[PDB]
């Protein structure tokens, strides 16, 4: 991005944080929504969630975030994203993925407490794969 | 810039196209950066430094029992050590817990991870050292380091470090 430009989203996703998971809504792709919880009994995988935030590569993504209950931080260093999800407020930023694959968030450098880890999992795919994923998600998360 | 670190940049450019899939979040070095000479102990409490590992490509990871994603990827790093360690590569995972020196060893013993040794910095200063050069925003953090102690790439997050994507990238980086 040129910093002086107003970014123009190809796609918008709305991330809602709650104790203790993210939920993602796709207003441009049929308004479906889903919760993203830490996966389990997906051996031999070691990381990740049941339902990832999926996006197309090389497109400008607007991410609007809000908090359901308290303030949660939504951060993904590889995309330069670091924004607070505040109850009663819709905050936004924009990013663009240049590579396909999986992107997982971090714990903050502060030791934090107690079932409170909320994983962020973003999956970047190509155009055809995104279109197809959307069609399936429309049915699955209706 | 340290002119000794250009070859590391050349490797990062060369392997950039492999930094995808399970290891997509790796950020390739695009300028020569000599890492700080991190100081830590081994399982016997003997003093170690990053420079003691010169001559090999390394994956340096910082992990802690209080960070869930850093705990979770530990078996991948142990499996990666198993598959690829040798004359030209080693995984150096440094625990940075600052209370209860024994909880991390217990974690590794209970997960039955025996290939990583037990490098530790109970001061967690290694985190502050990488943070200063803009290479530690959170936990876990891992850095791919060339035989000269120079940055090849850094990832600010966990990854499936024994996946095919990870393996192919490391082999490309090595030899």
């Amino acid at each position: 991005f040129l910093e002086l430009d107003v970014p123009k989203a190809d796609l918008t996703i709305k991330a809602t944080g709650k104790q203790w998971y993210w939920s993602y809504a796709y207003p441009d792709n049929g308004k479906f929504e889903f919760d993203s919880l830490m996966a389990q009994d997906k051996q031999p995988r070691l990381l990740g969630v049941d339902n990832e935030m999926v996006v197309p590569v090389n497109k400008v993504i607007r991410v609007q975030v809000t908090g359901a209950d308290v303030i949660h931080a939504f951060a993904l260093p590889a995309f330069g994203v670091k924004i607070d999800a505040i109850p009663g407020r819709l905050n936004e930023t924009w990013f663009k993925a240049a590579k396909t694959g999986m992107f997982y968030g971090q714990c903050s450098e502060l030791s934090g407490k107690d079932h409170a880890f909320m994983p962020i999992a973003i999956r970047v795919v190509e155009d055809k794969e995104f279109a197809s994923w959307v069609e399936t998600a429309k049915k699955k998360f209706a | 810039g340290d002119p000794a670190c250009r070859a590391a940049v050349a490797t990062a450019q060369k392997i950039a196209p492999l930094a995808h899939g399970e290891v997509a979040a790796l950020t390739m070095a695009s300028a020569p950066l000599k890492l700080p000479d991190l100081a830590f102990e081994d399982a016997d409490g003997k003093p170690k430094k990053l420079s003691d590992f010169r001559g090999k490509t390394l994956l340096v990871n910082l992990w802690a029992t209080w960070c869930v994603p850093s705990r979770k990827e530990m078996p991948a790093l142990d499996e990666l050590q198993g598959k690829l360690s040798g004359p030209n590569f080693e995984v150096v995972a440094i625990n940075i817990d600052t209370r209860d020196p024994e909880k991390p060893k217990t974690f590794l013993k209970e997960a039955n991870l025996t290939r990583l040794g037990y490098f530790n910095d109970q001061k967690a200063k290694v985190f502050q050292d990488l943070k200063a050069i803009g290479r530690a925003l959170g936990m876990p953090t891992s850095v791919l380091v060339d035989p000269q102690g120079c940055e090849i790439a850094t990832i600010a997050g966990p990854a499936e470090w024994a996946s095919e994507d990870a393996l192919k990238l490391i082999r490309a980086a090595t030899g």
